[PDB]
RNA sequence: UGAAAUUCUUGGAUUUAUUGAAGACUAACUACUGCGAAAGCAUUUGCCAAGGACGUUUUCAUUAAUCAAGAACGAAAGUUAGGGGAUCGAAGAUGAUCAGAUACCGUCGUAGUCUUAACCAUAAACUAUGCCGACUAGGGAUCGGGUGGUGUUUUUUUAAUGAC
């Protein structure tokens, strides 16, 4: 009676992607981003944008028939920060508030055993 | 998940009530007083439109309700409700006794089309997306037999019984590819059919009008087409 | 030793069903169908206890239960700049400052909390608050002396009060 | 940004009218696990209806936690990859494709003041299944230890790594893929590693970190139906 | 017995406490910067004076009056003075601090238990 | 990005999943630890020779310390001639040129970053501290080796080793 999905959330510095899919992950059920629910580029990464996108995806999720999901949060990873930012947290909260049962939470950020050089250079970046 | 009853003449929302789960299937009896609600949780809610209270709450289906058919007549006690879920399960609920009278499983895919007609004994026409049509015969007793299974070549979005000019029983099936066709129950052959549009489209439903004289073919592209089958049925041409 | 002040808010206000498992050394929170009412309480409780798990004072962690728009920002020093040996060790000292004064300077101005878990930094506040804090701490990493940062911290503080 | 003030983009010129709901033509498909796993039901998936649906089903890989399949939270940190191979009446017959641990679990095990031993072996089963195993071990301190750390001399890690190598290769060579998976669930391999490596050095948190499937043999549906019973 | 486990338990703490107190030293030992060390020395004397007889003083002057160690005839002080090198203020302060400290020495029918520590709470 | 535009994108971008290919590089373990004359050195296994310390009731018998001349190595950058060219990236162009905490940002990116065979020989190449030898306080942490105990664990037959 309980059908499970996978809510893949990607929280970047400049935007948050909320994606729900089948257990295999190949079928997309609904994809909504921070830019979807906002007017200004500066507010794409805002938690408020994430909450609206989460609410949007949740409505479609119920519409299709999926009632539970397994959340796989991740960040940019690679040569950049590994921890999901506030936006993914807000989206994760929104899904819980949406009423969809949350199956399992995991962090699947790309962690490189070895990585190429970063964009900043020797003197750094992120002034 | 809020049912709202709106009165056209009065033009205000007479009744508002809450349902257990989202419901995408709504059926109103021909007598225009009862409404059956098919939720994705398998629960069936029957509401009196004029009064606005729950009359029946049938919870037997496991899958999502995909089709609901009210059977009844004015000044009769043989009132029945037929419900089909997405699991190919069909149940004939009896309103007067408030119980499930029959259970059918031969369908494998979702059941989208239901129709009961009285045999001068009652006949049920069940059609689903599995591209088959099943004709059942049954009564108030523990009798429910399958008569025929028609491979209709088309995904059955909606189906029902139709009467010819001479009185011959006919079955109308509107489905995928945006085609509406008519099949004799006995022969099983398609008498008449509509031309398939070049654009891929589906008939999401059919709306009987004027004692089944003309039907509105609702298409997935939000376009309604009116066909007068009774005149077309008289026409010898096999194209509607 | 702080558990006496942890379960009361969750079990009573949030109406959650709490337990900590010695065998796996983890905390357990379960929603009670007959008692729990808020759908978001369970995740909120999880959000709260994590904050303590990152190194946060309990009372600060309670703010996450009381409010809903408090988030955790996290990053490492190496993400900013690849400092090593003494360079890394000094850079940590810059952020804390003498007697930890610098860390308190940012926290008051920005209305957040900071834990300097070696090279790991975590920030709690409103989204606007944490982002500006990210700027101040990072500016220290790049080599800015704290005294100059202190002046900027004062500047942003006034803007916060006016609005 | 969806806003009006957002500057217009080229891609807005050529656009198809949204007239068909894909889910209408999507047909749900039920997924079943091999008989090795206690809970065979592992959910369902959807694909476009055949115009075929079968081709997209083949090669379909799904990852799922062992706890759901075995109904025990002892496997909460373990995930199993299943690939769809045969389809019958909406039932998707799947076979073992891989195994791995949750990231949070791994990061938990890695800790300060101890030595990490990572051994990997590329070996083939009796069923001509080439696979690569990754095993992780952690040094521990004795009950009456008093030193803060329990680092091990490089000769031990080489000795520990060797002993892990034979057992991993030994088990894979003398078993089929299905039998190997039967070993993974109770983790008898981990207990075997502990006993053999016990004398050399005290170890903790011994696990088979990951399993990879490099090459597959020629497909045999007869070998598949027996696995599903 | 089980008390051996306890005995191990204290010994681990002592070593780990020693390791921490150790850990703070070489990092501090490596920081030799006169501004930093001067600040540390300044506050140390203030704490010394607040928290923590003439015979010792006479002996202290007695050594100072014979050795003559704290005037500008010393190797370091003579080296700075003769070369126009103490005219810079910072080194003059050190030279003057030396003289005062030397000067100081020379001074004289009816109708018919923890909840939830280990169990679910 | 503080805020944006060049820029890619309905021939489908980004995102999802099963793979494959190219070139670097060995995260987390990583520590007030180890090895090397220094510069430097972190995946698995094999071959090659090399090395400190320890043990020795084994051997040669002053063969030694320092070192102008002379010789080997020598961070990164750089030069010559091939290979390779994933990432980054001096130089350079170009989007934007509004706002001082976020005020130097983005896209493209040559030489270079890698490797083969050769050149240069400079650093806060720091312990701002020559090398060799003797002597001059207590304490316990760590690394390698050795010695001792009728100490714990393990060998789940003992044991002996291994770890404490
Ligand atoms: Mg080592
Ligand atoms: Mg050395
Ligand atoms: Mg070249
Ligand atoms: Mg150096
Ligand atoms: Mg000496």
């Amino acid at each position: 009676s309980q059908v499970f999905g996978v809510a893949r959330i990607y929280a970047s510095f400049n935007d948050t992607f909320v994606h729900v899919t089948d257990l295999s992950g190949k079928e997309t059920i609904a994809r909504v981003t921070g830019g979807m629910k906002v007017k200004a580029d500066r507010d794409e990464s805002s938690p408020y944008a994430a909450m609206l996108a989460a609410q949007d995806v949740a409505a479609k999720c119920k519409e299709v028939g999926i009632t539970a999901v397994h959340v796989k949060i991740r960040a940019t990873g690679g040569t950049r920060t590994k921890t999901p930012g506030p936006g993914g947290q807000a989206a994760l909260r929104a899904l819980a508030r949406s009423g969809l049962r949350i199956g399992r939470i995991e962090d699947v950020t790309p962690v490189p055993s070895d990585s190429t050089r970063k964009k900043g250079g020797r003197r750094g970046r992120r002034l | 998940q809020l049912l709202k009853i709106f009165h056209l003449k009065t033009g205000k929302v007479v009744r508002s009530m809450k349902i257990s789960s989202p419901s995408y299937i709504l059926d109103a009896d021909s007598t225009s007083t009862l409404l059956a609600v098919g939720g994705t949780d398998g629960s069936i809610i029957v509401v009196d439109i004029e009064n606005g209270y729950i009359t029946h709450s049938f919870k037997g289906h496991g899958g999502t309700i995909s089709s609901l058919k009210f059977y009844g007549q004015l000044n009769s006690k043989i009132w029945l409700l037929a419900s089909g879920d997405t699991n190919g399960m069909v149940k004939v609920w009896d309103l007067v006794k408030r119980k499930c009278l029959h259970t059918l499983q031969e369908h494998t895919s979702a059941v989208r089309g239901l129709d009961i007609i009285e045999v001068p004994s009652l006949n049920l026409l069940s059609g689903g997306r599995d591209d088959i049509i099943n004709l059942w015969d049954f009564n108030m007793k523990k009798k429910c037999k399958l008569l025929k299974t028609l491979p209709v070549n088309q995904q059955v979005e909606s189906c029902g019984f139709l009467k010819d000019g001479d009185g011959k029983r006919i079955i109308y099936t509107a489905g995928g590819d945006a085609i509406f066709q008519l099949i004799d129950s006995e022969s099983g052959s398609v008498l008449k059919r509509t031309n398939k549009p070049i654009e891929e489209l589906f008939i999401i439903g059919v709306l009987p009008i004027l004692s089944n004289s003309q039907m509105f073919l609702v298409l997935s592209d939000q376009t309604l087409q009116l066909i007068n089958v009774e005149e077309d049925l008289k026409n010898d041409e096999d194209t509607i | 030793n702080s558990w006496t002040k942890i379960y009361p808010p969750l079990v009573e206000h949030l109406k959650l069903q709490v337990r900590m498992n010695l065998k796996t050394k983890s905390v357990e929170l379960r929603t009670n169908p007959k008692f729990t009412t808020d759908p978001g309480a369970l995740q909120k409780g999880a959000d709260f206890i994590k904050a303590f798990t990152l190194g946060f004072d309990l009372d600060d962690s309670i703010a996450l239960l009381r409010l809903d728009d408090l988030y955790i920002e996290t990053f490492e020093v190496k993400d900013v700049k690849t400092l090593t040996g003494d360079h890394l060790s000094r850079a940590i000292g810059r952020i804390a400052g003498k007697d930890g004064k610098t860390k308190f300077a940012i926290e008051n101005a920005t209305r957040t909390r900071i834990v300097l878990a070696d090279s790991k930094i975590h920030i709690l506040g409103g989204f606007t608050h944490i982002r500006m804090a990210r700027e101040s701490v990072v500016s220290l990493i790049l080599g800015s002396p704290p005294g100059k940062v202190y002046g900027n911290l004062r500047t942003v503080a006034s803007r916060l009060k006016e609005r | 940004a969806v806003g009006k003030n957002k500057r217009l983009s080229k891609g807005k010129k050529g656009q198809k009218k949204r007239v068909v709901d894909p889910f209408t033509r999507k047909e749900w498909f039920d997924i079943k696990a091999p008989s090795t796993f206690e809970n065979r039901n592992v959910g369902k998936t959807l694909v476009n209806k055949s115009t075929s649906a079968s081709d997209a089903l083949k090669g379909r890989v799904v990852e799922v936690c062992l706890a759901d399949l075995q109904g025990s939270e002892d496997h909460s940190f373990r995930k199993i990859k299943l690939r769809v191979d045969e389809v019958q009446g909406k039932n998707l017959l799947t076979n073992f494709h891989g195994m791995d641990f949750t990231t949070d679990k791994l990061r938990s095990m890695v800790r300060k003041w101890q030595t990490l031993i990572e051994a990997n072996v590329t070996v083939k089963t009796s069923d001509d299944y080439v696979l690569r195993i990754f095993a992780i071990a952690f040094t521990r301190k004795q009950a009456n230890q008093v030193k803060r750390h329990s680092y091990a001399q490089s000769s031990h890690i080489r000795a520990i790594r060797k002993v892990i190598s034979e057992i991993l290769t030994k088990e894979v060579q003398g078993s089929t893929l299905a039998q190997l998976t039967s070993k993974l669930i109770p983790e008898v391999i981990n207990k075997e590693i502990e006993n053999a490596t016990k004398d050399i050095f005290p170890l903790q948190n011994i696990h088979v970190r990951k399993v990879k499937l490099l090459k597959q043999p020629k497909f045999d549906v007869g070998a598949l139906m027996a696995l599903h019973g | 017995p089980e008390e051996m486990r306890k005995r191990t338990t204290e010994m681990r703490l002592m070593r780990e406490l020693m390791f921490r107190e150790e850990r703070k030293a070489r990092r501090l030992k490596k920081i030799k910067s006169k501004t930093y060390r001067k600040i540390k020395k300044k506050e140390l004397m203030k704490n010394r004076e607040l928290a923590a007889d003439n015979e010792d003083h006479d002996i202290a002057r007695a050594k100072e009056r014979m050795t003559l160690k704290h005037k500008t005839n010393s190797k370091w002080a003579k080296d700075m003075i003769k070369h126009g090198m103490t005219n810079d203020a910072e080194t003059r302060e050190e030279m003057e601090e030396m003289l005062r400290q030397g000067e100081r020495l020379k001074a004289k029918n009816p109708w018919l238990t923890l909840p939830g520590w280990g169990e679910w709470a």
